[PDB]
């Protein structure tokens, strides 16, 4: 398979901070990535499709860059509704898999 | 600009005429934004004015294209400019 | 990317979609144009009028003679005075509704030029070529 | 308006098969690819399979081939997931997700169900 | 350099105003006078309804200039004037500033029958479509964000009411007010509820007397959410008052409706009473034998009703009001009497469109 | 001489012309075979007129469907012209013969033409294209 | 049975414009082109131009471009002639005429109107 | 869809038995030949021209 790793595993920050999450792929995947947010007990909500395009309804404070095997999810200001788990997935070849999971607190 | 004079204690007919011959929607209002009376299709409704129990309209004559206003026992205080609303047309008339 | 095949949006399914993606769903909206005492002949009137509505358009697509329908090409030159926008702007970035809105007043001259330019110039030249 | 509705909780004894249902409201069912995602308690999301609701074509990951089946019903706009021969590994939360599906390829999972708890 | 191609079957609709048909279910055995009307009216329904959601597309809805309101009006006048046979009708003839009008009298047989209304649909012929606006908080006039095409309408019960709305369809999220023009003082405002108000309204075992009980607390929180929803259009600081009526005929100054074939007239003086700033209510229904006809201008005299008990419960789902603008506080007085305003609250979100499936487009072909 | 373009003789207008325009204005006469209590008998008359007109167009179009042309209003078939049908030069036919008198001459022999073109050539063009698609 | 009927005689001031009509009976109006010819009293004919009644195109001689205008009306089968910027030269009888029109060209002027006197 | 060869089908069998043997799979044939080949042949001649 293609194994996807996330860094850091656990992040601690305050309100209003700009932080970055790094998604690393074991193989070339081009611009084919999706970023999701999952709250405890809820269903995941879509944030970024095609690794740079913002989903309608998501606030514009999010950004996502990257290609090849390197990807960054960047937030500029933090809010109490924003602290949840963040996932990155690939769809380039079978099978699909998700990331390890990053906790922000 | 039509101007009509009524004597005290008599009956006055007062007129607004529509362009076509159909049972349509009309309204009758005074100058200070208080409704006198209008229709609701096949019925009649009256406004919150002091002339509520005093104004009458002929239901038979509505089909011709004319919508009257009958005022009996005319007073001094009702001398005003009355407006008839017939499909966004401002037909105003002064009553003394 | 991974695919599983084409899909089915239904009737009027790609009206909000792009110009190029609505050029392969014409077959779904082809069929619906036909479909199929007092207050007992209004239904017959509606069905007969729908049949005439389909058959007039069938005659109009048979007189600009292709009959291999849902697309056919002609050699009428598209005048640059109509739709001066680029090909990539009108073929990949804009819906069909605004295209019909912008060529709403200039359709009849296009119809009258297709009917007369391409029915006595393409025809009666095959007869001259068939002399040998 | 676009929403996917799943069934209730289910507890089943190991060795048999489990069927779970997912119904679509607010969007046209026969045009959008549909994914199945399961989550173990305390772990991340693991992908199961994905189905075209029009042609009936399915594709399951090779870790679950021959044991997980995906079916659909067009007249009710529903999808059925069969997972057979359960062990204690497969206990968790099941999810059906609508794919965005731009250009006849997978794009992203925009609207998910409320999830079912299978034990 | 570039040539033209014809395309057949394109997703292009224009606006049209053609006729359609009811296509509603008919039982074809019972004599309630809606069902035997429905058998000679139209085909029964298709059991699997078609609903196709569209992609991102905007359309301009206008429920004050719709065409299906006139179709509703013509069809339901053709139902009422063929089912309710009156004892005697007096109508102005008015043969042609001097106009002589003779009240013509029509006399016929007048039996008594039940008049429980039934749900009907409205299904367009081939080559047309019905668009439905799906915004949960719809203003009434303007663009719609996500339309959806439907085969035909949800079940509409052709009820006749004044001052109230009966057996209607509730709103999606909250109580909504709809108007053609705020600050015009001549247009009726339509109020659509989000919860039904159950009212029982029955004739107990004089024969022209009926008691009409409605709940108090549910109607109180209903009027509270109505006033909270209408305070956004008037500066959120104005006093709001409810008054009973102002003059008019018997069918407009009172809650005028039908129940069991009896023409119920109920006073609403104790129902619009309170003034707002920043157990059961009973209404004295009197069964009248004279009515003013709503299909045209004229009066009608009927038979005395059937002896026995007549019971009918109903769900209040909306109101027809109007403003009493002054020179400050705001007074709302209930109105009505035009059935076009009564049936616009069930067809507030529907449009009829005509497919024009033949277009031209430039590309790079040849013969 | 000097000219300005063509004219419009209208519906059935070249019924006295000697081929020529009558063999050119085929599109003006084929476009109106479609035309683009008291009501329980009159409406049945009007609908019986309209449906019969639709039959009148459709059954004439089906014969052109059998004779595989699909480039309508003018098409060529490869049946040889027997001299027993008409013994005339084409300069006599296409310069000095109106359409009505030509149909009056031919109309005794037309059903044999219809049967021969239906039976022979459409059964000899089909079941030969399958033979052409062998390899 | 085929005739052309014209309007009555008119007198006009110099510098004005004059409009003269010509209605066709007894032949199909949209089938034959129409000539306009004038004749001042004392000598022969003078020629203005001729018009297609169907396509709407006109043809005018080079002595009268921008001064002589030709229109038509299909609903009443008429042709209208406008002569502007009048002098004393144009006083005479005006004629509309039906062209024979064999072989998509001009052949002869067969049916002529009775004439309209303009002074 | 049918395991018979090209020789028995055109000389040893009626049309009614073939309509019986094909009625389980008429819709898949109609859908394939309706969708796929008129979605591939059309716009291919546009690329050729
Ligand atoms: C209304 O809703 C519809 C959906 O129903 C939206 O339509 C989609 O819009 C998205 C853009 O947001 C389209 O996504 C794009 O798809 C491309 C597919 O590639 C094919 O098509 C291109 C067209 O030129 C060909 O060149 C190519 O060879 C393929 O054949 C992707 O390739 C695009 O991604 C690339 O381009 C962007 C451009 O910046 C880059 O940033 C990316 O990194 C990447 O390199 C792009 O994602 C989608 O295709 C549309 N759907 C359909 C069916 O066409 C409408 O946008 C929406 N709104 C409106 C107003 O209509
Ligand atoms: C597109 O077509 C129009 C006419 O349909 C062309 O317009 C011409 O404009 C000139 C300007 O004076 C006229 O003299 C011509 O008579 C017009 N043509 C016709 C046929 O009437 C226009 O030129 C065309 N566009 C291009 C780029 O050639
Ligand atoms: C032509 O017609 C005559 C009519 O009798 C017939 O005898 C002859 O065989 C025909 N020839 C051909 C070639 O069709």
């Amino acid at each position: 398979d293609i194994q996807l790793t996330q860094s850091p595993s656990f992040l601690s920050a305050s309100v209003g901070d700009k932080v970055t999450i790094t998604c690393r792929a074991s193989q070339g995947v081009r611009n084919e990535l999706a970023w999701y947010q999952q709250k405890p007990g809820k269903a995941p909500n879509l944030l970024i499709y095609y690794a740079s395009t913002l989903q309608s309804g998501v606030p514009s404070r999010f950004s996502a860059t990257g290609s090849g095997t390197h990807f960054t999810l960047t937030v500029s200001s933090l809010q109490p509704e924003d602290f949840a788990t963040y996932f990155c997935q690939h769809m380039s070849s079978y099978p699909l898999t998700f990331g390890g999971g990053t906790k922000v607190e | 600009k039509k101007v009509v004079l009524g004597k005290k204690g008599d009956t006055v007919e007062l007129t607004c005429t529509a362009s076509q011959k159909k049972s349509i929607q009309f309204h009758w209002k005074n100058s200070n934004q208080i409704k006198i009376l209008g229709n609701q299709g096949s019925f009649l409704t009256k406004g919150p004015s002091k002339l509520n129990d005093r104004a009458d309209s002929r239901r038979s004559l509505w089909d011709q294209g004319n919508f009257p206003l009958i005022i009996k026992n005319l007073k001094i205080e009702d001398s005003d400019t009355y407006i008839c609303e017939v499909e966004d047309q401002k037909e105003e008339v002064q009553l003394l | 990317a991974v695919g599983i095949g084409a899909v089915f949006l239904g009737f009027l399914g790609a009206a909000g979609s792009t110009m190029g993606a609505a050029s392969m769903t014409l077959t779904v909206q082809a069929r619906n144009l036909l479909s199929g005492t007092v207050w007992g002949i209004k239904q017959l009137q509606a069905r007969v009028l729908a049949v005439e509505r389909y058959l007039r358009d069938q005659q109009l697509l048979g007189i600009w003679g292709c009959s291999g329908k849902l697309i056919c090409c002609t050699n009428v030159p598209w005048n640059s005075s109509w739709s001066n926008r680029n090909l990539s702007e009108i073929w990949d970035n804009m819906t069909w509704l605004q295209w019909d809105k912008e060529i709403s007043n200039y359709t009849q001259i296009i119809y009258g030029l297709l009917e007369e330019s391409q029915n006595q110039q393409e025809k009666n030249e095959q007869d001259l070529l068939a002399l040998d | 308006q676009e929403v996917l509705v799943q069934s209730g909780a289910e507890v089943k004894k190991p060795g048999a098969s489990v069927k779970v249902s997912c119904r679509a409201f607010g969007y046209t069912f026969t045009g959008n690819a549909l994914h199945w995602v399961r989550q173990a308690p305390g772990q991340g999301l693991e992908w199961l399979g994905w189905i075209n609701p029009h042609s009936g074509d399915t594709t399951t990951s090779q870790k679950f081939q021959g044991r997980v089946y995906m079916t659909r019903d067009k007249s009710i706009n529903t999808a059925f997931l069969d997972v057979t021969r359960l062990t204690s590994d497969d206990t968790g939360i099941y999810y059906c997700a609508r794919d965005k599906y731009y250009g006849n390829e997978a794009v992203g999972m925009d609207v998910w169900g409320q999830g079912t708890s299978v034990t | 350099n570039l040539w033209v191609t014809v395309y057949y079957g394109v997703p292009v609709w224009k606006d049209a105003e053609t006729t359609l048909f009811c296509a509603s279910d008919a039982k074809a055995y019972e004599t309630e006078k809606h069902n035997v009307w429905a058998t000679h009216a139209c085909v029964p329904t298709d059991p699997n309804p078609q609903e196709i959601h569209l992609e991102n597309v905007t359309e301009e809805f206008n429920m004050w200039k719709n065409n299906m309101v006139e179709q509703m009006h013509t069809d339901i006048i053709s139902l009422w004037d063929q089912s309710l046979k009156p004892c005697v009708k007096l109508t102005p003839l008015c043969v042609t500033r001097l106009i002589n009008c003779n009240t013509s009298a029509i006399t016929q047989a007048c039996p008594k029958v039940s008049f429980e209304p039934i749900p009907i649909h409205y299904c367009a012929p081939a080559g047309f479509a019905i668009l439905k606006c799906k915004d949960k908080k719809f203003n009434g006039t303007g663009p719609c964000p996500s339309v959806s095409t439907v085969q035909c309408t949800h079940g509409i019960k052709p009820v006749v009411s004044t001052q109230l709305l009966l057996n209607g369809s509730l709103a999606e999220e909250e109580v909504m007010i709809r108007s053609e023009n705020i600050t015009n003082n001549a247009k009726n405002i339509l109020v659509q509820f989000n919860t039904p108000v159950q009212i029982n309204c029955t004739r107990p075992n004089d024969i022209r007397q009926a008691h009409c009980n409605v709940s108090k607390a549910t109607w109180n929180e209903t009027l509270g959410k109505v006033v909270k929803q209408l305070r956004k259009h008037f500066g959120n600081n104005t006093i709001i008052r409810f008054a009973n009526s102002s003059g008019g005929d018997l069918e407009v100054t009172t809650h005028s409706f039908n129940c069991g074939g009896e023409f119920f007239y109920c006073n609403t003086s104790g129902l619009f009473n309170s003034t707002w700033i920043s157990d059961s209510i009973t209404l004295p229904c009197r069964i009248k034998q004279i009515i003013n006809m709503w299909q045209r201008i004229g009066q009608a005299m009927y038979a005395p009703p059937i002896q026995g008990v007549i019971r009918c419960v109903s769900n209040i789902t909306g109101l027809i009001l109007t403003r009493d603008g002054g020179s400050t506080t705001e007074t709302f007085r209930p109105g009505g009497g035009d059935m076009r305003d009564n049936w616009r609250s069930e067809l507030y979100k529907y449009k009829v469109v005509k497919i024009e499936p033949l277009g031209v487009a430039p590309t790079r072909c040849k013969r």
